[PDB]
């Protein structure tokens, strides 16, 4: 009977932000990006990504509970490189690779056919 | 005893079935032979002990 | 300098009662000059060694020429000189206990570090003279360079 | 401290499945278009039907159950329409939906076969798959009963439901050869060698590699019949891509917020 | 009761091949063949053809009028 619907584990509920940004107090230089909605779709590549950048000391996430739908991502890095900046040249150039993979996969294909 | 049985754990008793011999050389602390007790002591209780 | 420890070893037996394992092996090797024993565990499948091989093992407390008695954490990022540089195997660990022939009324002669790198064990044993830079519960690493002769 | 510049080659192009390498990528990313693939694809299906008068043998959700899972054709249909949740109007509007239609009785003295062929849509591109092999059955009916209901078809993705799911099963493999070791077999000699494994008959499998990253990720995209294979890995590669730019939006929001 | 519209595992659309896996048994064809000629590589489909009862028959037999 009280079984959740299907919508909410991507659409957002009113009131509720899709990134939260909390600074850690154990180390400096260090934040705990809690993402909602979202599983590990979305932060498995970006935790890779981050691995690749050299600055980076710390990367990693997890999920607080499966069926609850939320993923912490905790970012440290050296202390003349902020983690923000780090998250946002993560996804661009994450993004860039996505894109270049794209035209990639669509003249392959366009090649294939015919040729 | 008067002891709640939550904070009681197994041990063992080391003056419990000895021999005479060994335990005479393990509860004892001779006090004669001083290179013993400078191995053990320091110089300032060796000759207090003494 | 710290270097609690130098002298060129060779391996004479590998899993003298059967490898048990499927990464680490025994190596029961021998030494060179101060003649001691050594019972080092390393990790054969990335590192493999074969019997009659010689290395150059080095226990130090510290991986700086300088010797700053670095705290002890992972910081990839970092400009400074290391002695691994020249080492291709090197391990950090804790020394937990250092047993000797001791008497009540003579000091020992002959002392057998304990050393255990998170796992893989170390028996440095032989005389009560160059082993003078083992306390327990002190830091130290491993610094093996294996030698091409 | 940047990514990489990943290598497409396809094996294998045919109207039913795809099987294409992607070199020189991390396991991660990988994996991530593989779920996408699976789960985050859009694409049209029926999901609110309304029955008039149903007097077959099944239940009344029967009906609605085996219509939900009847694949749709949304090659250039998808793009198009907009969720329903978002839309900014009331009823299903076809600019925002498809509108179906059933109405078989049966009459003669042989049992009938409903198929999908039955379902007549309004729109003439959004069809079950019969275009260019039999219907999917969805009941048989009997002299004397009759199945008269009508369903919208509306956009959506695998995370929600099965309905959505347009790849039938994604053969993801890397690495046949167990270089890695990230797999410790037993008895390698006793188990079979991988479609894809470049080594001999001889040797059981390649020796250990130390400074080794896993690369060349095989795909076997298998199309259920709705949406094309290299179709479906454009509108997962956009939607990956379009998530990515939504965060990296809130994140600068939230930056400057603060 | 009825065949299924997609296979559990897999989802591949196995409902429309009940009606030709019954004629290909039934002209020569056996089980064995007849499975890979449909086109069902996966071992978890195959169990859509095999393991399924065809119980609406029965339902079938029991029609409201006439
Ligand atoms: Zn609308
Ligand atoms: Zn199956």
């Amino acid at each position: 009977m009280n079984a959740p619907p299907a919508f909410e584990s991507f659409l957002l509920f009113e009131g509720e932000k899709k990134i939260t940004i909390n600074k850690d107090t154990k180390v400096p230089n260090a934040c705990l990006f809690t993402i909602n909605k979202e599983d590990h779709t979305l932060g498995n590549i970006i935790k890779s990504q981050l691995l690749k950048d050299p600055q980076v000391l710390f990367a990693g996430y997890k999920v607080p509970h499966p069926l609850e739908h939320k993923i912490i991502i905790r970012v440290q890095t050296t202390p003349d490189y902020s983690p923000q900046e780090a998250f946002t040249n993560a996804i661009t150039d994450l993004i860039s690779e996505l894109s270049l993979l794209e035209e990639r996969f669509r003249v392959a294909i366009k090649d294939k056919q015919e040729g | 005893d008067g002891l709640a049985g939550e904070s009681v754990e197994f041990q063992n008793l080391a003056t419990l079935k000895p021999s005479n011999k060994a335990f005479e050389k393990k509860f004892r602390f001779d006090y004669t032979n001083e290179r013993a007790l400078r191995r053990t002591l320091q110089e300032d209780l060796v000759k207090d002990v003494l | 300098a710290g270097i609690l420890f130098e002298d060129i070893f060779d391996v004479k037996d590998i899993d003298p009662e059967g490898k048990k394992f499927d990464r680490v092996s025994r190596l029961h090797c021998e030494s060179e000059s101060f003649k001691m024993d050594l019972i080092l565990d390393v990790n054969i499948q990335i590192y493999p060694v074969d019997l009659g091989d010689k290395f150059r093992l080095v226990i130090a407390s510290t991986l700086y020429e300088d010797g700053t008695l670095d705290d002890g954490e992972y910081n990839p990022t970092d400009d400074r000189p290391s002695r691994a540089d020249q080492f291709e195997y090197v391990m950090y660990g804790k020394v937990y206990r250092i047993e000797g022939d001791e008497t009540s009324t003579e000091a020992a002669t002959r002392l057998s570090a304990y050393v255990s790198y998170g796992g893989l064990l170390m028996r440095l044993q032989g005389d009560a003279n160059n082993l003078h830079g083992f306390e327990v519960d002190s830091r130290v690493y491993l610094l093996m360079k294996k030698l091409a002769f | 401290p940047y990514a990489n510049q990943p290598t497409v080659r396809i094996t294998e192009l045919t109207d039913e499945n795809v099987k294409f390498i992607i070199e020189n990528t991390d396991l991660a990313v990988a994996n991530s278009i593989r779920r996408v693939f699976i789960a985050e694809v859009p694409i049209i299906a029926i999901d609110w039907v309304q029955i008039d008068a149903n007097s077959s043998v099944l239940h009344d959700e029967f009906i609605a159950h085996r219509l939900g899972l009847i694949p749709l054709t949304s090659d250039d249909i998808v793009d198009k329409l907009q969720y329903s949740r978002d839309c900014t109007c009331e009823e299903f509007c076809p600019e925002c939906s498809v509108e179906f239609t059933l109405d078989v009785r049966c009459n003669e003295d042989q049992t009938r076969h409903v198929t999908s062929r039955d379902l007549i849509s309004n729109s003439p591109r959004v069809i079950p798959v019969t275009s260019r092999q039999d219907d999917i059955l969805i009941v048989k009916l009997r002299k004397g009963q009759e199945l008269r209901l009508r369903a919208y078809a509306k956009k959506g993705f695998g995370k929600e439901h099965a309905k959505w799911n347009p790849t039938a099963g994604v053969a993801f493999e890397y690495d046949p050869d167990n270089a890695l070791r990230h797999t410790v077999y037993p008895k390698p000699e006793e188990w079979p060698k991988s479609e894809y494994s470049e080594l001999d008959e001889d040797e059981s499998q390649a020796p250990y590699d130390p400074n080794g990253k896993p690369e060349r990720f095989y795909y076997n995209v298998e199309s259920c019949g709705s949406l094309r294979p290299e179709t479906i890995v454009l509108s997962a590669l956009s939607g990956l891509k379009k998530k990515l730019s939504d965060l990296q939006t809130q994140l600068s929001h939230e930056i400057q917020s603060d | 009761m009825i065949i299924p519209v997609r296979c559990f595992t897999c989802g591949k659309i196995v409902g429309n091949k009940w009606e030709a896996y019954l004629g290909l048994l039934q002209a020569e064809y056996t089980e064995g063949d007849a499975l890979d000629a449909l086109g069902l590589k996966r071992y978890c489909c195959r169990r859509m053809l095999l393991a399924h009862v065809d119980l609406i028959e029965k339902l079938l037999n029991y029609a409201p009028l006439e």
